[PDB]
């Protein structure tokens, strides 16, 4: 099995979009009007703060950002030089809907416009390496049922 | 509040 | 040189497959992000590897419960990954 | 007994990603499934798991081209699994 | 690790639905006037036909399916019994675009509502066992860009 | 024709 190299130190960033105060949301835009703050998403942004710090990567936090802020942040990160680095990750944490993530504003960004600024033609100090997205939000509003089976 | 994203 | 695909090597976890809500616990952390710690910090430092680091949290949060709602959440993973990733520790 | 989600135990295994093209070679068939049925028939016998046998498609279809077009194609699985897929031969 | 069981003989359905003749498509369907018949299908449907019934699956080909055909192939399926089967596959080649196939109709399927069909409640004799779909189709017209990369 | 889907 050919395994990605994972050796440089640090291994790259790891960005995390904590998004916690919707008020903008629930002022601008209509059909957001009841959704609530996310109250305890310190504990992910925490959580992934101490595993990827174990992992060897250096952690990039940001708070309450608007759909602006986010691609201007990915931006960033898509013009900085990751030659010495050997993977990437982005952490987004905040409400969605089908597809997509909302920003602290209630505005919208497709999940594939935030992954696709770091392709080998947008980052090649990336090409043929990691590039990791873990997306926490809803993406619905639909409650998933549940199946009875068989104890393991 | 006790429940989701 | 060789060329590979533009849009090769991406692994995206998602907290739940389309149409879905994810849960979020305000005095604990998502059902998702604090399941998918723990097994990176107890799994990546044996050399496991990410595909079956995610595996295993699909395992745990089908486990979980929204007693509320009756209610589950299903973690979804989609890859470009072209070799095995791991995280050495 | 135990309840896990209605949408658990996937395995998706798309030729491309979204908004491409996939390939067929009219006298020799398509790029993905004839790397996906070379793969399984070499490395399902040695226990493999079909995560590891879907990265290594990824890998192999990654190296074609169309030389016609400069063009390439990009296979992606997706999966809501819970456990590792092996299929004993 | 834990593993699906996977011991039953046969081990379950493999599904292929092979789709050649697109003639009603270019007449019916003013946007696909000119895809093509999709030629050397049948070496596709007769690679995964060797290898599954070797990984000892049950082979069920259909060729030639409209999308109202296929939606009745799929239901006779999850109407089965597949309580003594360890798994199920299908396996789809067709034209397609964004997030669906067509029929040799130029109808078109969304591939959620294909897999949609064996959830745990309307299947529930595969409830707790792998569900595979393979999907050979485009996804789009466009053409996947080529990066430079160092040589493994 | 010797070439997509």
């Amino acid at each position: 099995d050919k395994v990605y190299q994972m050796k440089s130190k640090p291994r790259g960033y790891c960005l995390i979009i904590n998004n916690h105060n919707f008020a903008k949301a629930r002022e601008k835009v209509p059909k957001l009007h009841s959704i609530r703050d996310r109250n305890g998403t310190h504990l992910d942004a925490g959580a992934l703060t101490t595993t990827f710090e174990e992992l060897h990567f250096e952690i990039k936090p940001h708070d309450d950002c608007t759909v602006e802020q986010i691609y201007e942040i990915l931006k960033i990160y898509q013009l900085m030089d990751h030659s010495n680095m050997d993977c990437f990750i982005c952490c987004i944490l905040s409400h969605g809907d089908k597809g997509i993530i909302y920003g602290t504003d209630g505005q919208e960004a497709p999940i594939y416009e935030l992954t696709s600024q770091f392709t080998g033609l947008k980052c090649p100090s990336l090409a043929g390496k990691p590039k990791v997205f873990f997306i926490q939000a809803c993406q619905g509003d639909n409650y998933q049922k549940g199946i009875p089976v068989e104890t393991d | 509040x006790d429940x989701f994203x | 040189t060789r060329y590979i695909p533009d849009e090769a090597d991406f692994l995206l976890g998602m907290a739940t497959v389309n149409n879905c809500v994810s849960y979020r616990n305000p005095a604990e952390g998502t059902w998702y992000i604090q399941s998918l710690c723990q097994s990176l910090r107890e799994r990546c430092p044996r050399g496991d590897d990410i595909l079956t680091i995610l595996t295993e949290v699909n395992y745990e949060v089908s486990n979980k419960d929204d007693k509320k709602n009756m209610g589950k959440q299903m973690p979804q993973p989609t890859f470009t990954l072209r070799k095995k990733l791991v995280f050495p520790s």
